[PDB]
């Protein structure tokens, strides 16, 4: 699983 | 699909309005994972879901791990041209 990140 | 460059105007006070996903510690690009509506990135009209962001400013994000790209990608202003591919 990956990581998301809000930019 | 095509390489593309894109530019993106935003404001000091709003973000990009995309997230993200990826990065070369997982295998994989910096791939956008969400547009926000009625946010820059949204506004620009040219960066979607799929997308790799190969890019910034001409800054190479193709090897880059995911918390490096947030770094990268949060210190751009202004007009800020992308270069992106939708695989």
């Amino acid at each position: 699983r990956w990581p998301t990140s809000i930019l | 699909g095509p390489i593309r460059k894109v530019l993106l105007l935003k404001e000091d006070h709003e973000g990009l309005g995309i997230s993200i996903t990826g990065g070369k510690e997982h295998g994989v690009p910096i791939l956008i994972s969400e547009i926000h509506p009625g946010q820059p990135a949204d506004r620009c009209g040219g960066l979607h879901v799929g997308d790799a962001i190969l890019a910034v400013n001409g800054v190479n994000l193709r090897d880059t791990k995911h918390k490096e790209a947030v770094t990268i990608l949060s210190q751009q202003r202004g007009e800020i041209e992308f270069e992106v591919v939708y695989v």
